[PDB]
């Protein structure tokens, strides 16, 4: 019920511990978000001490975080379409 | 079918009215097994999205 960065946080505390970078994602989920959300790679780098491609693995397991699990919830979509114009064209120039 | 050794024998009812005993063996042997075919499908249905 809060933004996904605290819906990441639940999934990293449901994630084991073993998961590589998972301190330093958390570090930049906690007040470096803007940077994340700029993909300001240099600054959020600078600032964190993020070392090349730890940023492609944080990346990756980001990318495992299950956003918006509630529209997975609500599996249904009942299908609307109106049938109107037919364009079926069989042989070409069908008066559909 | 298969053609199965059978006896006529009560055996400590197992066998009471109608209830029937098997082999290990005729199960190890793979007798009898049977393969059957169940089947899936699935749409698209285009909406206005």
């Amino acid at each position: 019920a809060k933004d996904l960065r605290d819906c990441l946080l639940i999934q990293l505390s449901q994630f084991a511990k073993e998961t590589p970078w998972l301190e330093e994602a958390r570090l930049i989920i906690s007040d470096h978000l803007d940077l994340l959300a700029n993909h300001d790679f240099r600054t959020l780098m600078r600032v964190t001490r993020l070392k090349e491609e730890v940023l492609k693995e944080a990346v990756n397991l980001i990318q495992s975080l299950d956003p918006r699990p509630g529209q997975s919830i609500q599996t249904s979509e009942p299908e609307y379409v109106i049938p109107d114009v037919l364009v079926r064209k069989v042989s070409g120039r069908w008066t559909v | 079918g298969q053609n199965m050794r059978v006896a006529f024998m009560p055996w400590n009812g197992y066998n009471f009215e109608d209830s029937i005993l098997v082999s290990e063996r005729v199960v190890q042997e793979d007798r009898f097994t049977t393969i059957h075919i169940q089947e899936l499908a699935c749409v698209s249905r285009d909406t206005k999205l």
